[PDB]
C-alpha cells in the first residue's frame, strides 16, 4: 500500500509517497520513500539513493545525510536547506529486503548480483506506479555511497541489459565506495601513516606491519578475482580485513572520519540513534503504513551474509569498464578525510580502469574545483569525457552531512551541468 | 562497514542473536579459533544465517576452515588432528515444539585438513569415517523455519570415531530426552569445538 506522509514534518508543500511495493510472487516487500523536486518536478531529474553497509537504510541517508529533514535531539523534523531534492525528485528505497522497513517472509540475497535483480523488478514497478517521473522524459540517476560502490556498478548493468525496461538510466554517483579491492586495498596504509592529507594516526611498527602483510593480502584479493569462489573469496576478506583494517579500529578512531575517535553505536555517530528513535515512533510507523514492528539503521545479518558469502572482494569494477564503454556517465567523488573508502584508493582505481579512454584520462590534469554555491575550492576533479573523479576537501566517508552545501554544489553541476565538474 | 573487520566478534553477535550458544553448543563464552566456510553449490552458500530453499540443501556440502591464529583452551593447528564435522537442527519438529529437538542430520568424523597463523584449507574426505550419513532439511510444513547447524569439532590426539559414543538415531541423537544433541554427544566425547556457521530453511 501507498500512503502520503505528509502529516510528518519532513518537507512542507512539497508531494511526497511512501509504501510497499511488492514482487509477492517471491514474497518481497520493498519500502521507499518518495520527494519530489522542490522546484519544477516535472522538468527536474529522478534521482535514486542507495545506503551501503551492505544492510543499511537508504533512511540514513534522509535523515542523516542528503534529504529534506533531519532530526533533532527532541525527535522534531528540522528543515535541510541543502536537501538534494532542491532540484531534483528523489527516491529513497530500502535495500535488499529486510534492510529497514523492507522485509520479506521467505526469499533473502546474499550477493550484490542478486540484489541486482531485485532492484531491476522494483523500479519497473515504481514506474509503473509514477508514470509522471519519466512521461516528461526527465533523467533517472542512481547514487549511492560506501558499499554501493559495489551495487551501482552491477544495478546499472543489471537495468542496462534488458530491452524492454520502462525506463532510462542517465547516469550513476559513488561517494566513498569500495569497488576495486584489489586496487584500493593498496591504499589503507599511506592514508593511515601520513600520506593522505592527514598526520600518522598510526605507530610507525604498525604501518611497517601492514606493509608486510600487504603482499599476501593482495595476492588472495587476486585469487577471489580469478575463480570468484566462496573458498578464495571469504578467505581473501578475512586476511585482508585483519591485516590492513584492524590496526586503525583497535587506535578507537572513526573509520568514516581520521579526525575523530569513534563513538556512540556500532556506526560512531551518536547522532544515528536519534533518527532510530524518530522512525520507531507509533504515530511516524503509522503515518509511514510500515509493516515491520522495529526499525534499525543497519541489518547485520545481511551484512554477515554478504560476508560469509564472498561478495566483499569480487571484481565488480569490471561492470565499470564495460558501462564506460557504452557511454554512461559516472561520478566517483570521496571526501578526502574518511579512512575505510579513503580518496586515495578511490583515486588509484579509477586512474588505471581499463576503458576505450583510459589514455586520455590519466592524461588529463587534476585542477580545482569551484562549488557553484559557496564560490569556494571545494576540491581537485579529473575528468575526460564523461568519466570524473572528485576529490571533496573536508569530508568524511558521508560528504553531503560534513559539507551539505559543496555536495548540493557537487550533485547540481553533474545533474544539471551536463555531467561534467 | 565498521562491522566487517573482525571475523570473530561478527561470528559471536550472530550465535548469540540466533541463540546458538545457548541452544545448541551451550556455552556462552565460546570463541571461534576459525570460521568455517560451507556451500552446497554457487548459489547455495550457507553464510551466518541467510535463507536457503531446501531443494538446494539436497545433497553433502562442501566445507573449507580458515585458521587464523588471532581469533584468540586455545587451539593450536598440527599435523596428528583430526576432526568431526556436524549438522544438526534443534528445532524440530519446530522452534518450539522440541519432541524431537536436535535431529541428527550428518556426522563424518576422523577428517583431517589437506592444509602470524593463518591459512584456508578444505578437508581430506578419504580416511574419513561417516557415522551419521546426510539427509537434507526436511522440515515439517507449516512448523514455520528451522535452524540448520554445522559444528567443527578437534578430536582428541590419538582417538579415531569408532570409540565414540553411539548414535541410536536421529531424533534426540537418540538420547530419547528433548532437547539434547550435539552438545551432549560432543562432551561425552571429549570434542573441542573450533568453528561454526548456519542456514535457515522452511517449508511453506
Ligand atoms: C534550483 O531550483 C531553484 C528553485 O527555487 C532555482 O532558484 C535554482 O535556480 C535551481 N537551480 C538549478 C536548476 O540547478
Ligand atoms: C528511454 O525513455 C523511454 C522510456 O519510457 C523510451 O521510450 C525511450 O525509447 C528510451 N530512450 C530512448 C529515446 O532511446
Ligand atoms: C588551485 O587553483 C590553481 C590551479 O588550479 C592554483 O592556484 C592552486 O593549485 C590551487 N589554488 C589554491 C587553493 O591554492
Amino acid at each position: 500500500k501507498i500512503k502520503d506522509p505528509k502529516i510528518l514534518g519532513i518537507d512542507p508543500n512539497v508531494t511526497q509517497y511512501t509504501g510497499y511495493l511488492d514482487v509477492e510472487d517471491e514474497d518481497k516487500h520493498f519500502f521507499f520513500w518518495t520527494f519530489e523536486s522542490r522546484n519544477d518536478p516535472a522538468k527536474d531529474p529522478v534521482i535514486l539513493w542507495l545506503n551501503g553497509g551492505p544492510g543499511c537504510s537508504s533512511l540514513t541517508g534522509l535523515f542523516f545525510e542528503l534529504g529534506p529533514s533531519s532530526i533533532g535531539p527532541d525527535l522534531k523534523p528540522i528543515g535541510n536547506p541543502y536537501s538534494w531534492n532542491s532540484n531534483a525528485t528523489v527516491i529513497f528505497l530500502d535495500q535488499p529486503v529486510n534492510v529497514g522497513f523492507s522485509y520479506s517472509g521467505s526469499s533473502g540475497v546474499s550477493n550484490t548480483v542478486a540484489a541486482g535483480k531485485d532492484v531491476y523488478n522494483f523500479l519497473e514497478l515504481f514506474f509503473d506506479q509514477f508514470p509522471e517521473y519519466v512521461n516528461k522524459g526527465q533523467d533517472f540517476h542512481i547514487a549511492g555511497e560506501s558499499y554501493a560502490g559495489h551495487y551501482i556498478p552491477v544495478f546499472a548493468s543489471e537495468i542496462l541489459s534488458h530491452k524492454d525496461r520502462n525506463f532510462n538510466l542517465t547516469s550513476v554517483l559513488i561517494g566513498n565506495g569500495l569497488t576495486d579491492p584489489l586496487t584500493q586495498y593498496n591504499y589503507y596504509e599511506p592514508m593511515a601513516c601520513g600520506e593522505g592529507g592527514e598526520p600518522s594516526v598510526l605507530p610507525s611498527e604498525e604501518c611497517s606491519a601492514m606493509e608486510d602483510s600487504l603482499e599476501r593480502c593482495l595476492g588472495l584479493i587476486e585469487s577471489c578475482y580469478d575463480s570468484q569462489s566462496v573458498w578464495s573469496c571469504v578467505p581473501a576478506t578475512i586476511y585482508c580485513n585483519n591485516a590492513q583494517l584492524a590496526p586503525y579500529q583497535r587506535t578507537g578512531r572513526n573509520v568514516y572520519d581520521i579526525r575523530k575517535d569513534c563513538e556512540g553505536g556500532n556506526l560512531c555517530y551518536p547522532t544515528l540513534q536519534d533518527i532510530d528513535d524518530y522512525l520507531n515512533q507509533d504515530y511516524v510507523k503509522e503515518a509511514v503504513g510500515a509493516e515491520v514492528d522495529h526499525y534499525e539503521s543497519c541489518n547485520f545479518d545481511i551484512n554477515r551474509n554478504f560476508l560469509f558469502a564472498g561478495d566483499w572482494m569480487k571484481p565488480y569494477h569490471t561492470a565499470v569498464t564495460d558501462l564506460l564503454n557504452q557511454d554512461l556517465p559516472i561520478l566517483v567523488y570521496a571526501g578526502d578525510k574518511d579512512f575505510i573508502c579513503n580518496w586515495l584508493g578511490n583515486k588509484a582505481w579509477t586512474d588505471v580502469l581499463p576503458w576505450k579512454y583510459d589514455e586520455e584520462f590519466a592524461s588529463q590534469k587534476v585542477r580545482n574545483w569551484t562549488a557553484s554555491i559557496t564560490d569556494e575550492v571545494a576540491g581537485e576533479v579529473k575528468s575526460y569525457k564523461h568519466f570524473t573523479y572528485l576529490r571533496v576537501f573536508n569530508g568524511g566517508h558521508m560528504v553531503p552531512f560534513d559539507v551539505p552545501e559543496n555536495a548540493l554544489s557537487m550533485v547540481n553541476e553533474w545533474i544539471h551541468g551536463g555531467f561534467s565538474l | 562497514m565498521n562491522q566487517a573487520i573482525d571475523f570473530a566478534q561478527a561470528s559471536i553477535d550472530s550465535y548469540k542473536k540466533h541463540g546458538i550458544l545457548e541452544d545448541v553448543i551451550h556455552d556462552t563464552s565460546f570463541q571461534p579459533s576459525g570460521i568455517l566456510a560451507v556451500e552446497y553449490s554457487s548459489s547455495a552458500p550457507v553464510a551466518m544465517g541467510n535463507t536457503l530453499p531446501t531443494e538446494k540443501a539436497r545433497s553433502k556440502p562442501q566445507f573449507q576452515f580458515t585458521f587464523n591464529k588471532q581469533m584468540q583452551n586455545a587451539y593450536v593447528p598440527q599435523d596428528d588432528d583430526l576432526f568431526t564435522l556436524v549438522m544438526t537442527d534443534p528445532d524440530a519438529p519446530s522452534k518450539t515444539d522440541h519432541k524431537w529437538s536436535e535431529f541428527c542430520h550428518l556426522v563424518e568424523c576422523d577428517l583431517k585438513l589437506l592444509n602470524t597463523e593463518f591459512f584456508a584449507s578444505e578437508f581430506n574426505t578419504k580416511g574419513s569415517n561417516t557415522l551419521i550419513e546426510y539427509m537434507g532439511p526436511a522440515p515439517p510444513k507449516g512448523s514455520g523455519p528451522h535452524r540448520y547447524v554445522f559444528l567443527l569439532y578437534k578430536q582428541p590426539k590419538g582417538v579415531d570415531s569408532s570409540k565414540f559414543s553411539k548414535i541410536k538415531d536421529r531424533p534426540n541423537w537418540g538420547y530419547g530426552t528433548p532437547a539434547t544433541g550435539v552438545g551432549k554427544w560432543a562432551k561425552e566425547n571429549n570434542l573441542q569445538l573450533v568453528a561454526s556457521n548456519f542456514f535457515y530453511a522452511e517449508t511453506k
